[PDB]
């Protein structure tokens, strides 16, 4: 795992050179965005459960996936799905703190495709649940912090698609 | 970085970041401007640091550039100066990242085994890093010298 | 006493 | 040399052993008076043994007596891990839907932190699994010499990155790079003997 | 099922089934017909039992249907009756299976996580299925009421 | 306290209390006048904010003051206001400590099991803390309210 | 642990003969009592939270123990006390079904007295909590089953005392 | 006892007994008088059981009592029939217990290592308890001999 | 553990009252002492190893303990003893920066008496070593901060005695 | 093989072979001529040694060839002498190897449960190999008897 | 694992007979070679740091892998490559002392190609490092003793290729 700063450091390390002006103003961009990321972290950490609650309410309740035969049927599978959305929200918050998607690459999307294919988990309904999380956190934390949270959740969607 | 450390700690505990960790990230962000100033100072003064530190290193330890030494030839002296350039680049990386994590992960694990296999005097490499610290404190301001000398003394302590 | 072989 | 294009930059940035070897926390119960640290170590032990937080797999906490004893410091973290292995949730989770070879794989991964070493170790754990079953298998793995030399009595087990012997690191990587219930086939079916003895 | 719980216990303990346990699957298969009678009378009278249980819950706990409540709405009472019928299905599955295994495997594992995601009172749904127990004891014959109400006692004790 | 948290984090990895936390301790002990002003403001206006928070809590969820509810009776409503006063005092303890560990030690470990045994809606307790946060933010002056908002948001996040 | 049956078996094995007349009388007594034990266990397991709920309500709530200064102040200590009372009720029901308190002083009384003396737990308040559990269980299960539950609960009171 | 097995399973899964298990205890405390009657018949007629079983064991396997053997001699046959009496008393203990765990914890844990140190063929003891259950079913009622052969059946399985 | 701040918070919480002017005075006294605590702890963290070097030089070197037959004989036991000195210096720094000696009897003094008695560690030589650290730190960091460190170092001495 | 054993120990200790182990391998490869002679001796005289061993075994322990025994008739008597031939060729393999490991991983691991499954007396097989040791000591020279008796003693010790 | 002598024993046991004259001839050939194997193993164990030092110096320094971004860069990875070559030399010494190349595919080559493929380790650079190892070893222990080292290091090359 690497954040934006250590991603810059490792890229310059493989380049074998010092930090040129591109590294410096990318670092200044991260230092500008850090206060926004901390405030969005505080808001999401305060409303971690409620974001998942309203997202699953507006995405996949009273539908065929919650019907018998659907994969959100039974309390075991329902609570597993809620824990999955909690994982997605927490790791999106981690990636929003980092400014990099390496944590989503190595700790989330690694094996998730064939795991859900082995489990029979509906990929499209999971993606639109993540979209519901995106809309709820965009309405909650603001437009720009919601936009970074949205692009990381859409990175999760594209990795899962 | 401390952001990476906080995300690792929160992921291992399976929780969101604490407000103390978020305030630590805020303080790191506010100190980032001075840290990038120190990094730009060292990056601009790159070649004179290694030149003056290598000259003072060879003054204090003439045996390594004597014949039969590990760094006698012109190519071997260039390899010495390249190692010092490597450690200066790692010191700038640590100054940017706010911690000793990139220095320790890139060029301080197994450094003793590496220099033992190369036959290189590790105490003289630590003396060289001390000379780099002294030249950096000479040409850089005193508080910036203290912040850079923190990482410099970390490198010296890991070598010694 | 069967003692079968 | 060369220009080092951006896909090559991304490839050689994460080149050797993955950075999760250094980017993890080792949970040691330093003192049992910090109840927050005790709870964090207990939940980390849950995550290590059952690979996840055990909220969607229980009714209530079956290990609450074990948590109380660990907070009282009349058992150790080693005995806590022993109880989690010799609990009903572990035989429901990693013993009931898997063959005993996969039980050996999962038990070594969860408790010893690494893949099984050799065919002698596989035959040994198969002997305990045939004779007394899962309880003595967990007891042998936990009270073995390797567990105590690695973790000790006060440390929650973690993912290991061994160098020796052969194939232990790739088999451990194949065990630890797949999620829970991702596949049902065997990562380490058996080690093929290069010498068919007898 | 009682056979699948006993065989999981024997499989974990690395032995054949104990002769007491074979004697008790023997007892279960000799006495199984009354369990089928319980299942068919609950399937016959599913709508009236859930009518009386829901009505007496709405009498006993008006906060559940009060404004601001989770089960305030006409819709919300309908999905409450859905959960009622789901637990009735689980009790019928359990009395057929002879054990608590389908109830715990379908509707008890993770149910606290689900109901705290939904904001619903778990003590109130335990009161609901307790009222299903008491009206089932009123409606159904006394000897089989012991087994049916006992499995109801299991689900109210496991849920509350 | 933040000093206690820094000591615990240094002791976990066996450090000597690095300047990266020692400057934070310096900033805390210099800027403690503002958080003491926050604490005395909350202590002086403690009753008004808890009464308005109970007002908005009963506005949003009048289930608990309904006759079936948990806070019904005017004694259990008094107990609701008393528990909210307890959590307000915990917030003041946290804002003089500098971190979240006294609120964690006193009122967040096992609060789920406590309110499960008491039958109260813990989500409504979290909503009460939300309304207390909002009333305290309205009463306080901007950045001071944002400083107390971290401790409040910790209480809601660990409550829910 | 020795129940009634295995206690008679162990007393037979310590002197090495078969089942005598006293063994017949004790086994017949347990045979007669077993239906009452099953009914009492079913009634307790039906409402297992409820004895704890009104026992703390009528014995420990709104007192100095749950006020600040007392040992049931703070949520961790309160949840510990509730979990202890559920432990005492469950192990008392267990000893009731067994017919002997060997399981009781073997499983729950391991170091409880010096543990509570080290922690400062009020032994008298714990005893009053067990008294409230005795009265509520006697209301729930009946008179004879209530008193043979209460003798094991009084054995718990002796174990702390 | 069967109550001990049920209570161990219930304590392992860390809640009260499932009504399957209370059904186990209920049917055991209905059938305990019959089980005690069977054990009393075996206790009263124990001597012909051990004597006839040992005689037909010696008829089936004369190698055991052949000279140089483990059981050769009046002394060794006396010790062997004392073992026969031990095993018969243990099976009566299993009958009055309702399970096989006193049988295990008295005579079936370490019995293989016991008879390997003694030089005793466990397959011959398995044939011995086969003739035990044959004579017991011969002089016992058929429904009673069903459970008697079940407990002897466990002895054969665990000790063979 | 607890510092002076947590001690003030707990002393308020045992009666369950809000903070009053005495608590404000204690907190302002701690904020006044925090300047010298931060400066002294920064000095100890800067030159911690040489303090242990001079302390063991003027306390334990060229003595019967480090001679053969002593308990500081062999390099393993010598490194263990100087590691114990590092432990005591680090925990004295922790207790000085906290302002309360709770970490000493929570994480140092518990079991140390029995451990040293089982291993034959010389208590008097350990106390003399701790005296060497306390005079070296008193000479090195100043008078008030030196005696403030020496208070908790003498608390460690009293715990070992 | 002693070379295999030394390599296994050096690999377990993660080091090269010690000079003591190297001196042991050198002494073994110098002294292997006597082991070659004993191998040729036992391979040539394989018949009469197991002749007299089986004969004296049957005259001291006739319970095997008693009726009801494992090898009563000459067919399983031939299989018993084939087992003895297997143990003798494993003893020769241990003699040529210099270490007991090929004996161990061909025919000594699991012999306990092997002969509990085949019903053979473990102490009788151990006594038979002891009589092989006796007749081999009669057949060969005293130092040769001692060095073959080391492997014979290993076999009887791990069998018994 | 297996050596020449246990290879003779296993080849006897596959066909099921005793050791014939050709088996004794192979054993005596091994006993004749054993003095040379022991002497070469002692020399390699004495000089094992020098062989890997000169081999890395003549095959691995001043290359693309040693320049930054390469696999030989990052001193942790550098010392790990040194430790890998130490393992190769030690197990080749084991094989030379043994007389059979079974320890390589039982304890070295098992999964080694998969390890290096997942690790991004340069296969031909490792192969030429092994070639430098066997050249230095053959120069040190002579041609005849270095012949067996050439056999087993080239066996490592053939397995790893
Ligand atoms: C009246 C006594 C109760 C009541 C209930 C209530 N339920 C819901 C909604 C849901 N209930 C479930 C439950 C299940 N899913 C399953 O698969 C099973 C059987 C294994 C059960 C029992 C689920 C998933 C939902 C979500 C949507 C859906 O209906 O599928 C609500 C609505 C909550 C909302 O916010 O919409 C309510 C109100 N209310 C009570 O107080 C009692 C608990
Ligand atoms: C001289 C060329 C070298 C040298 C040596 C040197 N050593 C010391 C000090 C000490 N050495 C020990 C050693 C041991 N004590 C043991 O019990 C054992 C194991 C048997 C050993 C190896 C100790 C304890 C000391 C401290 C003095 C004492 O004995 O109490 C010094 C003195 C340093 C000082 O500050 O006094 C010196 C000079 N130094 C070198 O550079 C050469 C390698
Ligand atoms: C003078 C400063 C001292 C000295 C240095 C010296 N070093 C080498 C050779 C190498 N040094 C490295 C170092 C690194 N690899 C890494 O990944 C990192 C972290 C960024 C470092 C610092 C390496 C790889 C080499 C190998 C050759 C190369 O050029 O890459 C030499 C040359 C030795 C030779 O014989 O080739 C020298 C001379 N030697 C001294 O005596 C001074 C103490
Ligand atoms: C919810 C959006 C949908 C869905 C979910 C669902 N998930 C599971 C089970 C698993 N989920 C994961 C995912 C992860 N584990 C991790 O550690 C990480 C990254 C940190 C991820 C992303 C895994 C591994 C499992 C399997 C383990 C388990 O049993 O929980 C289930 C259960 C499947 C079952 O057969 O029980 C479900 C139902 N499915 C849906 O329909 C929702 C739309
Ligand atoms: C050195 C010649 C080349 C090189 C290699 C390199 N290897 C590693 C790390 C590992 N090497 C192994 C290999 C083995 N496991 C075994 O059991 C055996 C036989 C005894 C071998 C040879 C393994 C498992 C690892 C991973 C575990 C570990 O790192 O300790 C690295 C390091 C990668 C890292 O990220 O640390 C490297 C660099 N690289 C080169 O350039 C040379 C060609
Ligand atoms: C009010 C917004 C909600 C709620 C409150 C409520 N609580 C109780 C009972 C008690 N809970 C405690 C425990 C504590 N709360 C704290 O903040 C702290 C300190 C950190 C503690 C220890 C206590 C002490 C009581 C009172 C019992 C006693 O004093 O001994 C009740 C009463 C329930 C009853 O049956 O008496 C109520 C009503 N309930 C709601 O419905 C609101 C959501
Ligand atoms: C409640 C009636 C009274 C009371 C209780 C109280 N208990 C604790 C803490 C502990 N309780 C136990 C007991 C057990 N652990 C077990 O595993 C079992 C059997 C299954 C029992 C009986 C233990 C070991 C502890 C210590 C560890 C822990 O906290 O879980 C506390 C907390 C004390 C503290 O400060 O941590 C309390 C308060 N106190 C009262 O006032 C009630 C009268």
């Amino acid at each position: 795992m690497q954040d934006a700063i250590t991603a810059v450091i490792n890229s310059a390390d493989v380049q074998g050179k010092y930090l040129d002006g591109a590294a410096m103003d990318k670092l200044k961009s991260y230092f500008a965005s850090g206060e926004l990321r901390v405030r969005a972290a505080s808001v999401i950490s305060a409303n971690a459960a409620t974001i998942v609650k309203e997202a699953v309410a507006k995405s996949l309740l009273y539908s065929d996936v919650t019907r018998p035969g659907g994969n959100m049927y039974t309390t075991r599978r329902y609570a597993a799905c809620i824990r999955d959305l909690d994982y997605y929200l927490r790791y999106a918050t981690y990636a929003m703190l980092a400014g990099d998607a390496s944590i989503l690459d190595e700790r989330v999307l690694n094996g998730l495709k064939e795991t859900y294919n082995s489990l029979g988990v509906p990929i499209s309904s999971t993606v639109q649940a993540i979209q519901a999380i995106k809309e709820v956190t965009a309405s909650l934390v603001g437009a720009d912090a919601g936009k970074e949270m949205g692009v990381y959740l859409d990175y999760i969607c594209s990795g899962l698609s | 970085s401390i952001v990476t450390k906080s995300i690792v700690n929160a992921d291992a505990e399976a929780r969101y970041l604490s407000p103390g960790e978020l305030d630590r990230i805020k303080a790191f962000v506010t100190g980032g401007a001075a840290r990038l100033r120190i990094a730009e100072t060292l990056t601009g003064s790159r070649e004179t640091i290694v030149k003056q530190a290598g000259d003072r290193l060879f003054q204090k330890r003439p045996d390594i550039v004597s014949p039969g030494g590990n760094a006698y030839g012109e190519e071997m002296t260039a390899t010495c100066l390249r190692d010092m350039d490597y450690y200066l680049r790692l010191v700038t990386y640590g100054v940017v990242s706010g911690d000793v994590t990139p220095i320790e992960e890139i060029g301080l694990v197994g450094v003793r085994e590496m220099y033992r296999s190369l036959g290189t005097p590790i105490e003289a490499v630590a003396q060289s890093v001390r000379e780099m610290k002294e030249v950096a404190s000479g040409l850089m301001s005193s508080d910036d010298a203290a912040e850079a000398s923190a990482y410099f003394d970390f490198v010296i302590g890991k070598m010694s | 006493w069967q003692n079968e072989v | 040399s060369a220009i080092r294009t951006e896909p090559e930059i991304a490839y050689r940035s994460n080149q050797g052993v993955t950075r999760q070897r250094q980017q993890t926390k080792v949970f040691k119960l330093v003192s049992t008076y910090d109840k927050v640290a005790v709870k964090n170590a207990i939940r980390a032990a849950y995550r290590q043994v059952f690979e996840r937080d055990l909220e969607p797999y229980i009714i209530n906490s079956e290990f609450t007596a074990l948590e109380s004893k660990l907070s009282n410091n009349e058992i150790n973290v080693k005995e806590f891990i022993e109880g989690l292995g010799t609990s009903e949730l572990y035989m429901k989770e990693f013993y009931a839907p898997y063959p005993n070879t996969k039980v050996i794989e999962m038990g070594t991964k969860h408790f010893l932190g690494r893949a099984p070493l050799n065919q002698k170790e596989i035959q040994q754990y198969n002997q305990i699994l045939a004779s007394q079953g899962l309880k003595a298998f967990i007891g042998a793995m936990v009270n073995g010499m390797e567990y105590l030399q690695t973790f000790g009595e006060d440390t929650v087990p973690y993912r290991r990155f061994p160098t020796l012997p052969a194939a232990n690191f790739p088999n451990t990587e194949r065990l630890y790079n797949k999620l829970t219930k991702q596949d049902k086939e065997l990562v380490v079916p058996s080690f093929t003997p290069v010498v068919k003895v007898g």
